[PDB]
């Protein structure tokens, strides 16, 4: 199935995936696209955060689901 | 103006659909950057709908 | 007595109750009344959370006490 990952700038990314697929696989294949490191890359579905340590049928994310890409910087 | 503004918040408003917008704007002209703004939000700086 | 309960979403509604009366009981009412699940319904009082095997006068709560009731959203 293929989802729809929109970035802060209003970029739309499309990636195939399954349901089977782990979160942790999915900000790889973004950094595999993008280059944006998994460990700077929150993932928030509807205002909810996905754990990493997770698979897209535990939060019920189907296709052409829009994933949300949060960004974090902790300097101070 | 706040055209950049209300368009940076607005971005942010589809992310988080359970977040102030009001706060969103907040946070847009101290950080002025939605790396930070959005993740503030996650951190707790934002406040919640709390009911009081 | 009377009390008020008051959600996320603003709305605050009032409930018949005793000072005998359990919070697991109490719960139940809004459930009953809400449809909203026991289980995802966290009560706090005055910042501290009630338990359920518990009674109102345990957290010596007057009446026209005001309630939140936190929802707990869980693989959703």
């Amino acid at each position: 199935m293929q989802i729809f990952v929109k970035t802060l700038t209003g970029k739309t990314i499309t990636l195939e995936v399954e349901p089977s697929d782990t979160i942790e696989n999915v900000k790889a294949k973004i950094q595999d696209k993008e280059g944006i490191p998994p460990d700077q890359q929150r993932l928030i579905f509807a205002g909810k955060q996905l754990e990493d340590g997770r698979t897209l049928s535990d939060y019920n994310i189907q296709k052409e689901s829009t994933l949300h890409l949060v960004l974090r910087l902790r300097g101070g | 103006s706040n055209s950049q503004l209300n368009a940076m918040a607005h971005q942010i408003q589809e992310m988080f659909p359970q977040v102030p917008y009001h706060l969103v704007l907040q946070d847009l002209q101290l950080t002025r950057s939605v790396e930070i703004t959005t993740d503030n939000i996650l951190e707790g700086r934002i406040q919640v709908p709390f009911p009081t």
